[PDB]
Order: C-alpha cells, then structure tokens, then sequence
C-alpha cells in the first residue's frame, strides 16, 4: 500500500525498535517501585513489562509496528516522571476483580449466553 | 420493443404500455402522497391526495388510476400540484377530532406523516365536527368510528382477498358509516390483520391496547414457528418484554399478510412457564432444586441403562440445533429407537432423497398454475396463508378447484368431488370425472395434508396419490419438467426434525417397554404413563407445563421461540434463523446447551462449545441446513415413484374428515395457544 | 517519498477488550414498520449487535444493564462498502439482503367486466 | 423477601384514589346531540372535542375528561 | 455396530461429481432393492468433494471421498463398507 | 376538597422517609407445580 | 416570501465566486475541488500533499492575507472508505472573509504538522491525537489533553459506545480508587426518531 510510513521501513529497524524501548521499562521499572511509595515485588515488574511485549505478536505489518510504538513511547513520559498518582498505575494489576470462569462447565450455572 | 419513453420532471424514464403516473414516478423515487391506493389490494379514486399536474393541459390529473401515454412531462414539483395537495388535506383535517394524544396509533398516523411535510400550515374553520358512534366487532378489533378518513381500504379488502363479505358503506353525503349495518361480528383468520390497513387510528388492536407508544420499542426481525409457512416477523420490546408483533413484507411467504394465530398468540408466552428445574421427589412431591443437583440425577441413570431401553421422542416446535446434540448424544450410547410426536407413513422412502417429503412447487408456485387437486384436508385453518395464496390467484386470473372429502367452508367456488378413500383409485383411469382434466391440465397440481396421511391405511394413499402424479407425468407430462406430487405439513418444527434422519411416526416405542424417555414432543396425548411399562422415568424437557408436566420424573427448563438463535424449516426447505430477543426468564437455559452439560457431566464429551461449532456439525450431517432460503433444484421423486410401489397395502373404507372444521378448534392446538388467555377470550366468543 | 507497497489484510487490535471475538454483529436493511406507508426509512444498510440479558433492577424496576455496545446504529451506504468496516476492524459477522417488490401489473379498469371472474361489487 | 426496605418508614401511599371516584358524579343530560367537552373551565383542561350520545341511554365522556356524561 | 447409515452427499452442478447422479440411475432402486432395511441418506449439496459418509460403532464418522469417477467406480466403491 | 387540611415536613428520618419502591404487577407468573397425587 | 423568510443578498455571492475561481488556477498540482456555500463560505477540497504548501501561500500574499486561523476540527465518516477528515478554518483580516480548507485522510497515513506555518495549532494538534487517533508527524510535541490517562479507545469516533467501558468507584477494602466494568442503573433508552417520506426534494439522491 502507497502511503509514507511514519518511522520504521520494513520489520527491521521495526523490530530494532521494539527492542530498543523495552529496555528504557527494563532498566526503569524499580526506580518507580520505591518512589509512588507502592509495595510490590520487584521482579513482578518486570513480569508485567515482559508479559505486555509478548501479547501482540501477530502484527504482520509496518506502520502498525510504528503505530503501537508511539502510545509506548509516551508512557515513559509520564510514569518516569510522577504525572501518575498510584492509582493510575497500580490500574495495570488488577487486585479486585473476581475471577472469570474462562472454562465451559463453570460458566453453565452462572450467567446467561456468554 | 414495447415500452414508451415519458419525461418525469424532465428525465426520460422506460415504462411498460399501460403502467400508471404512480409506477412509473415510482421507478424515479418519489412518492405521490397515498390514501386510497395500495399494492396487494384493488385501485379505486376517493382520497384525492395524489394530484399530479400534468404537462400543458389546464385540467390536474389523478395518478392512482389513469395510464401514461407516449411521454407526457409529468411534473410533480411546481406551483399548480402545490396547490392541490395543501387544499385536500386542509378538508380531510375538517373532521378529524382533536385525538392525538391518545390515539394508539399516536406515533405512525397519516394525517401526521403527511400534513406536516405536504400540506397546510394552520386552520380555518372554525366550528362544525360530526361525530358518529362506534360499535363493537369482536374481541380484537377495536374501533373508534368517529375518525375514519374514509379511504375505503378496509372495505375493499374484505370483498378482497379474505374472502369473507361483510362490511359495507351505508349512507349518503357528509354521513356515512362503514361498520357493519346488522349487529353481525367478522370473524376470520387473516381478518385479524386488518389493522395494519387502515392509514388513521380507525381500527386498533384490543390485547396491546394501551401500552405504549411506537418511538419506544426495538425491532429485531425474527421468525414465526407454530405451522408450516413460518413468516416474517418483527418483535418488539420496550422493558425487555414482548409488546406486539407485525409482519415484515417478505415477498413470497407472507405477502404483506401475517395470519392471526401467530399475532395474537405471544400473550400466552409470558403467563404460565416453567423458571427452574424441578427435582423429582417420590411422593406427589415436586421441588426446586439448584440447577447442579437434578442435572446428575438424571446423569447416572444414563450409565445404567443401554440399548434400545432408553429412548427420547421430541415432536414439537424444538428447534434444528437441538436436534443434534440430542441426537448424538443418545446416538452415541447406541439406543436410537426413535421418533418424534407426528406419523409421517413410510414403506420405500420418506427419508432419503424427500422428492415427496416436502412441498415441491413452491409457494411461488401456485401464481403460474392451472387445475389443482386437493385432498383430505382443510387448508385453511392449517398453513392460513396457502389458502389466501390461492384466493389472490384463483381470482386475477382463472383457476380450477376440487377437494375430496368432507366438504367445508371454503371462500371460493369448488365442488366436492366425493368422500371416501375408494374415490382415489378409480380416478387411474375414466371415472369419476375430471377424466381428462387432469389429463390435459397444462401444469396439474396435488396437495395431501398431514391429516388424512396419518390413518392406518396411510402407506396405501401415500403410493395411491403418487400413481395418479406418475399417471400424469409420465405423458408428458407437463410440458416441461414442471414437479407435481406434493405435501404440506401442519406442523411447526417436522421437514427439520425429520429430514435429519430421525424416523417417523411414535411406533419404535409403541413395540417395547423402554424405560427412560426424554419427553420434548411433548404435550401430545399420545404416550401416557399408563402405556408405558413400570415406573421407570421420563424425563421432561421444555419450556411449558402444560400435558406432561405432571406426569414425568425430572423436568429441565428451556427457551421458547423468541430466546435463541435456532434454525426451523418451512415446508418448501428453506433455512430461516429466529434471533434472540427477551433474554430468557429466571433460571432457564437454552436447549443445546443443556445437552452438552449434561453429556460432560457423563461420560461422552460431544465435539462443540459455541454455536459455529453447532452448525459445522449440522453441516456434516445435512448440506441444507446451512443455506439459508434458497430452493435447490431437486425432482428425484421418479426413482422413489417405483420403489415405493414396493409394497402391495391396500385401503381402509372410511369417509375422510379433517380434524379441525368450522373454526372453534383452529385457536387451541399446539401449546402457546392453549395457555394463551386471550384465545380463551375469543373461544368462548364463539361457542354462544 | 517511501512508498513501499506491500499486502497485509488491516486488522486492528487492542483498544477494544473482549468483546472482539465475543460476539456477532449484524448487517440488515431495515424493514419498514408497516402500521404506516413510508417507504423513506429504507436505504442504508446499517448494522446491529446481539442482544444480551437485561434483568430487572431491584429497586425500581428500570431494566440496569452491562453489554456496553448493545445501542450504536452505524449507517453504511451500500454492501460492497459496508463489510468494508466488519474486518478493517477485526470482529465476525453476517449478512442479509435487499428486497424490493414484484413489478408488477395493477389496472383499474379491468374491475368491469363482461366474462372475466374479477368484478368488483360496492368499491 | 422486597418487603424489609420500608420497615420503620411507614410507606407513603395515595389515602385518596381515584380508581374510581368519579362513579359520584351527577351525569349529567343535554336534551341534544352532540355536545362540547372542553373541561375544568375554558383554556385549562382537555382538548375540545365533541361527542354523540345517542345509543338509548349511555353517554361517552370523551376518555380525557372522565366525568360521568350522558343524557 | 455396524454399519448404521449411509450418507450419500453430492452436488447439483459442477459436473465432475456426476457419477453419483449417474450412479442413482445406476444403483439405488437395484441396490437398495434389497436391503429394505438400511436408510440409505442422499442429501444436498456439499458442492465440492461430494464425501460418502457412514456411520457407527457408537457414532463414529467414516468420511471417504470421491472427486471425478465414472458410474460402476462407485458401485463397487460402497460395498467397500457394505460389506463390512 | 381533595387537598389537606394541615401540613408535613421534608424531614430527615421523622421515622417516616418514605424510602420509595415499586408500584408495579408482577411479570412472568411462574408455574405452579401439581399437588400431592402422583 | 419576504416576511419569515431571511433576506438574501447577491454581492457577497459574486466575488467568491471570483477569488476563489483562481486559486484552483495558480496552485493545480494540489486543489481537487472548490465550490460556494450557499450562504457565501468557500470550501477548498485540497489533496492531502498540500497542507504546509497550500495555507503558506495563504499565509502571505497582497491578494490574499488569510492570517488569523480561527478554528482547526474534524468529522470522522464510515463508509467513506478514508475515514477522516479535517477542516481548518482561516480569517482574512483584510478582506473581511472566511474560506476553509478540506483534507481527507485515513488512521494509517500520517498527516504533517502545519504547526510552523501558524503556531495556534500546537493545541488543536494535540487534541485530535487523543480523540480521533490521527498521527500529526514533526509536531514539536504529542501527548494526552482533554483525556485522562487510562483512556485507550480514542472516543469520539463513531465506535466508541457512549458510556465507557469502565465505570470507576471506591472501596476501602485497600486504599485505591479502583476500576470495574461498567454496570448502569438504566437503560439508556434508545428512541427512534426518523420519519419517512423524505420531505426535501432538492437534495433527492441520485436515482439509481
Ligand atoms: S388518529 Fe391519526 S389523526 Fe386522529 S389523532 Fe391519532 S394520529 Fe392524529
Ligand atoms: S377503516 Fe378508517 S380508513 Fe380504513 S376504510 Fe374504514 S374508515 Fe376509511
Ligand atoms: S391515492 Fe389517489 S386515488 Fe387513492
Ligand atoms: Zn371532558
């Protein structure tokens, strides 16, 4: 498709890039973990930045690799800085919510039609 | 090559010689305002709200009735048609009383649609109103006569296509009245379907009467299961209730008509239901129990029993997904020995290749053909709208009629041939007539019901009709390929729940004393526990209570018609899907997934979860299923017009009769109907 | 410039939740509600989800609900366009159809007559 | 099981109803045809509208307005 | 156990699959002559690779294909399992 | 007529806060099993 | 007529004719359309190459001033097959005129910053990154206004169901201000307002 991309040219310097960024989280999840004031386990930190990357592994495509990329990039602004108060962060480990069934026969008594 | 050229509004246009201003300044899209005029009916000129200005001529024409000769310029916009169009709906608003707020049909009406956009501005008159007085017709059509703008739609349309003739126009002048000038109540199928005619509130509906109005409600289009034709539907819901239903204007099955039954009968789904599961206790005593506990219950006694003691029967309106996981499931024990609630006879077919086992000449059908045959059945309170499909075409153009047995009511001039099974078989060759009428028909037509194939001699009529269509065919014997023999059912969910494979007819059971059956036929008073063997448990699956309920072990709830996404068959084998409106009450479940619940709870783990891995296995076990309306050319009834010659039965000697005559026992029949209490208001309005 | 062609079918992922591969959309012309003639309401082909549980709310009695879609109409302009936005977003679908009528043949007229069986009697 | 919520609060309900109240009215008679409903006094009620009462004895009081009215 | 049942599928067009059509004029009212117990199934349509299937055994599904054949190719093509 | 004759409150809890409920008839009426014989 | 009616008035309606005639005269290898609001208001379909190019040369000129940008926006369509849209919106001090500028575009294609051209765009662009999701490339800065921090749905485009897809509330059960899905206590009802008979004839789309 005939249109400019935006940083990368094709998968390489795409996949350079997602590389590179995952080291600025890498480096930087624990300098956080002391400074919101928020208990956790450091190394669940790094579970978390490395389960992210992991999720979307289908893309087949630049400019998508490129797009996904500029939200990531952003987000070292704020949470290496403090425009976050806890709560925007802790948001990313989800303590409440009830678990989901996700199975066949548990969902049967409970709820209709999922 | 015959058609003319004729400008609208300084664009040419192609026109058949002899179609009016209105189809023609229809092709271009726009509507000339309507009152009078309508498709399905006949064109007469009393509204005066379609004036088109025609080109250089100082008279204003009609564009309902008049043709288009070689191209006038017809000209919808200027200043002259503008000056008619706000001058008739300023007379119309003369009398019309100040109604609106609360005239039920507050939200669609044509005196608003119209007299907003086209038309007047405010009033002079200023002082005047008759008003008449109402009366009443029946428990259903309510009416207001003080308002009727008179277009005449209602009238011409009884004398129309249901047959029935009774309303009338008495008066003259500024009075005249439309209702009826006796006291006589007009009772009818597809006369319950009047009020989607009438343009202002006039004629409104009794049941819905005053619930709410319609910018509120949601239309989810849907399907109408209890009989054969099916529909299209719209539901409606305001709460996340059932409000009214409608039809949807599909343009083979249901014209613009929906029949009565299936209007009126949604009042019964939300009355008397079964919300649970209900556990079995020894006594009289039947409880609720959670939904975890009565399901292995009934788990267990699976592994005990094997082989043709345990049978399920399923007759009803079920749908053509849970005549799978059903299947399988108790197909994969090994016990089949099963049936459903109806008797389709069977000797050399009535499974493979159907080419008998369904309707072949469609619905469309019926509109190109010429002398028809019709035996052992009443066709119109069974399939209401096969009937008014031969109405519309015996009128319009010239049709022949002749029905064997039990002569009845019917709208149209026919004549009762003679009435016993013996008649059939002398008709093979000269006598009885008709003789070579049959014979030189261009495109011969038969119809056999349900009802009179179920006797005991049914194998005989089933191969003794055929003959007569072989008879036929084998001459020429259309034109033509043109197929002949065919059937029509009576009930809802069958041409689904057979053509899967399942035998016909409740016999397999009638032989032995197998132990446990699951009953979904259901409410047929066909096996009882006193013809079963000893106490051994039935288990009851569906939605009502209604025969069954209380004679049976285990019982597990379900979702009715307007809950779950399903597939039914109509009679010609199309592929129509309902879709899910109200989410089902309480604790009920839909059917195919209490199957899988209960086979994982087992020992066999069926092959699915959602619903795509459902119709993947409908699709393996029938190609059809999965396409959706559309009739594939199929005849093969000639190599099952020998081979069910096979066996040699003769007759009975008994008059046929069908079981439903006049009307009292067209309302309660199936289920939803029974618990239905409106029909018990209109019953009972019939019996004195 | 960098024009650099190539093919991957769009697909978009993750703004949205579960509610991708959950469900079935939707795509009908809508069917005229016949209690009245206008016949202006046609025309576009919209799409529309599937409808999931509203209960009662024990309180009042208004019918609270999740299934956070459940109201939103798009409007397309025509099929070849309209499963345009089913995949460029990445959920599943179907399909219905158009329907417009017969032709068809209507005469006034033809209600007088000498042999034919169509006579009308009080119009 | 709803009924413990107002437990203690005494339970504001209508001591009047108007189910039917209206039964008490002096239907009242004309001598003519039809008639002119505006009620409650001009330019604060219903909309006109005219009924016919003729059938034997009956009336119709026009379904806004409620009032017993016949002749 | 078996077998149970026999389910021919087939198309209505694209020719290739013709032998079917050609072998119900060939062997159904002859092959089914006999056997006035088995029922037999022709459905529709699977409009390519018209697959024979059979089942039984508890519900087993036994899928073979036929893609282009001749007439008698699948008469001797069904006793294959008929037999059985 | 149809009006009062002295007065009331907005009071907070008087006992009497009215607490508001529902004033509607049932929905779906559900089945009645059948009694004791078999 | 005259009496309820709004008064036109003709002058107005001849020049625009005219200035705007000529600028799809003298910059061709952009303008693909230009036509007159009846109300007298241009509008300039311009390919999306020109956007730095096209308003510098309305930036400068003795023929056209086009200084003051008033007001940046846009409109996103389905079945447009470009989603997008954008409209700038200039004043003429001099002249005493307003002309908008209509380019098109899609999610995926970048769009280039106008930010030098006039520096009230600096806002305006980083808006739109947050709703709509268009990307504006060299833009001195791109972050997060009008949104809070956990909005990853880019809402007023036409899929966002109005409601978000978490509701937030309290509880003490830790000390956060936590975030579950969203459960109302109505409906929302949906009303249904589109009358047929389709009362302007003017605008009858084409035949078919
Ligand atoms: S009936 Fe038709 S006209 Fe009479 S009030 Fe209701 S809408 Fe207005
Ligand atoms: S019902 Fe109302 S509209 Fe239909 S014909 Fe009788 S009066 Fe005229
Ligand atoms: S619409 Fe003109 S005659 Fe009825
Ligand atoms: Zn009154």
């Amino acid at each position: 498709t005939s249109v400019k991309p935006i940083f990368s040219r094709d998968m390489n310097e795409a996949k350079r890039r997602v590389r590179e960024l995952y080291r600025a989280w890498y480096r930087e999840v624990p300098n956080t973990v002391h400074l919101f004031q928020l208990d956790i386990s450091v190394k669940q930190g790094r579970d978390k930045v490395r389960e992210m990357f992991k999720k979307n592994a289908h893309i087949t495509d630049p400019r998508v690799v490129d797009l996904l990329v500029i939200k990531g990039k952003m987000e070292l602004e704020e949470t290496i800085k403090v425009w976050k108060q806890r709560t925007h962060v802790m948001r990313f480990f989800h303590e409440t919510e009830a678990p989901r069934p996700k199975d066949f026969l548990s969902k049967f008594y409970v709820g209709h039609d999922p | 090559s015959n058609l003319i050229e004729v400008f609208v509004d300084g664009q040419s246009v192609m026109v058949e010689p002899g179609t009016t201003v209105l189809q023609a300044c229809e092709k271009v899209g726009m509507q000339i305002p309507r009152f009078c005029y309508h498709e399905r009916l006949s064109v007469a000129g009393n509204c005066r709200m379609c004036l088109v200005e025609i080109e250089k001529a100082p008279k204003v024409v009609a564009a309902c009735a008049m043709p288009v000769m070689k191209g006038w310029n017809i000209l919808t916009n200027s200043e002259k048609t503008k000056k008619a169009r706000e001058g008739v709906m300023e007379f119309l608003l003369a009398n019309h009383p100040l109604d609106c707020p609360i005239c039920d049909q507050g939200g669609e009406c044509d005196l608003q649609d119209q007299s907003m956009m086209f038309g007047s501005d405010r009033s002079r008159f200023l002082e005047g109103k008759r008003a008449v007085e109402d009366k009443n017709i029946g428990p259903l059509v309510k009416t207001i006569m003080t308002r009727c703008i008179q277009c005449t739609r209602c009238i011409r349309f009884a004398s129309e296509i249901a047959g029935v003739d009774d309303l009338g126009t008495t008066g003259r002048g500024n009075d005249m009245q439309v209702g009826t000038y006796i006291e006589k109540m007009f009772m009818s199928e597809l006369s319950g379907n009047i009020i989607d005619i009438c343009p202002v509130g006039a004629l409104t509906s009794k049941p819905y009467a005053f619930t709410a109005r319609p910018w509120e409600t949601r239309k989810t289009e849907s399907i109408d299961v209890m009989d054969a034709v099916g529909s299209n539907i719209v539901v409606s819901t305001r709460t996340g209730e059932v409000m009214r239903i409608l039809p949807r204007m599909h343009e083979d099955i249901n014209e613009e008509w929906i029949s009565d039954k299936t209007r009126f009968a949604y009042d019964g789904l939300k009355r008397q239901r079964l919300t649970e599961p209900m556990v079995r206790n020894e006594k009289g005593l039947l409880t609720h129990t959670t939904w975890e506990d009565a399901l292995s219950r009934v788990a267990g006694m699976l592994q005990s029993f094997q082989g043709n003691d345990v049978a399920a029967i399923a007759g009803g309106l079920v749908d053509a997904e849970a005549l799978i996981a059903l299947k399988d499931l108790l197909n994969r024990v090994d016990s089949d020995t099963l049936c459903t609630e109806e008797v389709f006879p069977t000797a050399g077919a009535g499974t493979d290749l159907r080419s008998n086992y369904l309707l072949n000449t469609t619905i469309a059908g019926v509109e190109e053909a010429d002398v028809v045959l019709l035996v052992g059945t009443n066709p119109r309170f069974e399939a209401p709208l096969f009937n008014a499909r031969i109405r519309k075409s015996w009128l319009h153009n010239d049709l022949k009629v002749a029905l064997i047995g039990s002569p009845v009511d019917l709208t149209y001039r026919y004549d009762h041939l003679g009435d016993s099974p013996k008649i059939l078989q002398d008709i093979a060759s000269g006598s009885h007539p008709f003789s070579q009428v049959l014979q030189e028909a261009k495109k011969p037509m038969v119809i056999l019901g349900s009802s009179a194939l179920q006797r005991n001699d049914g194998a005989a009529i089933l191969a003794a009709v055929s003959n007569i269509a072989q008879k036929i065919r084998t001459s020429s014997g259309v034109t033509g390929d043109w197929k002949v023999m065919n059937i029509l059912h009576r009930i809802a969910s069958q041409v689904a729940a057979l053509d899967l494979g399942y035998k016909p007819g409740v016999e397999a059971i009638q032989k032995n004393p197998p132990k446990m059956l699951f009953l979904l036929g259901a409410d047929g008073g066909c096996i009882t526990r006193q013809d079963l063997p000893k106490d051994c448990f039935i288990v009851y699956q569906g939605h009502h209570g209604d025969v069954g309920a209380p004679i049976a072990d285990v019982i597990l709830p379900g979702a009715a018609y307007t809950e779950k996404s399903a597939t039914y068959v109509n009679t010609e084998g199309r592929a129509q899907q309902t879709k899910v409106a109200v989410t089902p009450p309480g604790l009920a479940r839909e059917d195919w997934k209490i199957i899988r619940a209960l086979s994982e709870i087992a020992g066999m783990t069926l092959p699915y979860d959602t619903l795509d891995q459902v119709r993947n296995r409908l699709e393996e076990v029938s190609p059809n299923l999965v396409r959706y309306d559309d009739v594939e050319g199929a005849n093969y009834f000639q190599q099952a017009s020998e081979l069910s010659k096979l066996v040699n039965q003769q007759l009975l000697a008994d008059p046929l009769v069908p079981p439903q005559l006049t009307i009292k026992d067209f309302y309660m029949t199936d289920s939803i109907s029974r618990a239905s209490q409106t029909m018990a208001k209109c019953v009972k309005a019939v019996t004195e | 410039i960098t024009v650099d062609e190539k093919l991957d079918i769009t697909t978009i992922t993750g703004v949205p939740e579960e509610h991708i591969k959950t469900r079935k959309a939707r795509i009908f012309v809508p069917a005229r509600n016949n209690m009245q003639s206008g016949v202006n309401n046609t025309k576009k082909w919209k799409m529309e989800f599937d409808t999931r549980e509203r209960w009662e709310n024990p309180l009042m009695g208004w019918a609270s609900t999740a299934d956070p879609l459940s109201n939103l109409v798009l409007t397309f302009s025509t099929k070849e366009d309209a499963v345009a936005f089913a995949e460029k977003n990445g959920w599943s679908y179907d399909v219905e159809e158009r329907k417009v009528p017969k032709p068809k043949s209507k005469s006034y007229g033809a209600n007088f007559s000498w042999n034919k069986r169509t006579r009308v009697s009080t119009k | 099981y709803r009924k413990v919520r107002f437990v203690g609060r005494q339970k504001e309900v209508n001591e009047n109803f108007a189910i039917d109240l209206i039964a008490e009215q002096p239907v009242s008679q004309v001598g003519s045809r039809v008639i002119s409903c505006d009620g409650g006094g001009g330019a604060l009620g219903h909309p006109r509208v005219y009924i016919n009462l003729d059938k034997e004895t009956k009336t119709g009081t026009c379904g806004y307005c409620g009032l017993q009215f016949r002749q | 156990l078996g077998l149970r049942e026999i389910r021919i599928h087939l198309c209505q067009r694209s020719p290739g699959s013709q032998g079917v059509r050609d072998f119900i004029e060939k062997r159904y009212v002859e092959l089914k002559k006999a056997n006035p117990d088995l029922p037999i199934l022709i459905r529709e349509c699977s409009d390519v690779q018209p697959k024979l299937w059979a089942r039984y055994a508890f519900g087993q599904e036994k899928n073979v294909s036929l893609n282009n054949f001749s007439a008698d190719q699948v008469t001797r093509a069904l006793e294959n399992v008929l037999s059985s | 007529k149809f009006i009062w004759t002295n007065h009331k409150f907005n009071l907070s809890g008087t006992p009497q806060q009215y607490v508001p409920y529902s004033t509607t008839r049932k929905k779906i009426q559900e089945w009645v099993p059948p009694s004791t014989p078999y | 007529t005259r009496p309820t009616v709004r008064p036109r008035n003709d002058v107005a309606h001849k020049q625009l004719s005219a200035f705007g005639e000529y600028v799809a005269e003298i910059l061709p290898k952009y303008v693909q359309q230009v036509q007159v609001s009846c109300f007298n208001e241009l509008e300039i379909c311009i390919h999306p190459d020109g956007v730095i190019p096209v308003l510098t040369f309305l930036r400068d000129h003795s023929n056209a001033q086009f200084k003051s940008l008033a007001d940046l926006t846009a409109v996103d369509i389905p079945t447009r097959q470009n989603r997008f849209e954008i409209v700038y919106n200039l004043l003429s001090l001099r002249f005493n005129s307003r002309i908008r500028v209509k380019t098109y575009t899609d999610e995926l294609t970048p769009i280039e910053s106008s930010v030098p051209v006039y520096k009230a765009a600096n806002w305006y662009e980083r808006e739109i990154w947050d709703m709509f999701g268009v990307f504006f490339a060299n833009h001195p800065d791109l972050r997060r206004i009008l949104t809070d921090y956990g909005f990853e749905g880019h809402p007023f485009r036409k899929d966002f169901p109005l409601s978000g897809y978490v509701e937030l509330r309290y509880d003490d059960e830790v000390k956060r201000v936590v975030a579950e899905p969203v459960e109302l206590a109505q409906e929302f009802r949906k009303f249904d307002l589109n009358s047929p008979w389709e009362a302007f004839p003017a605008y009858r789309q084409p035949p078919e």
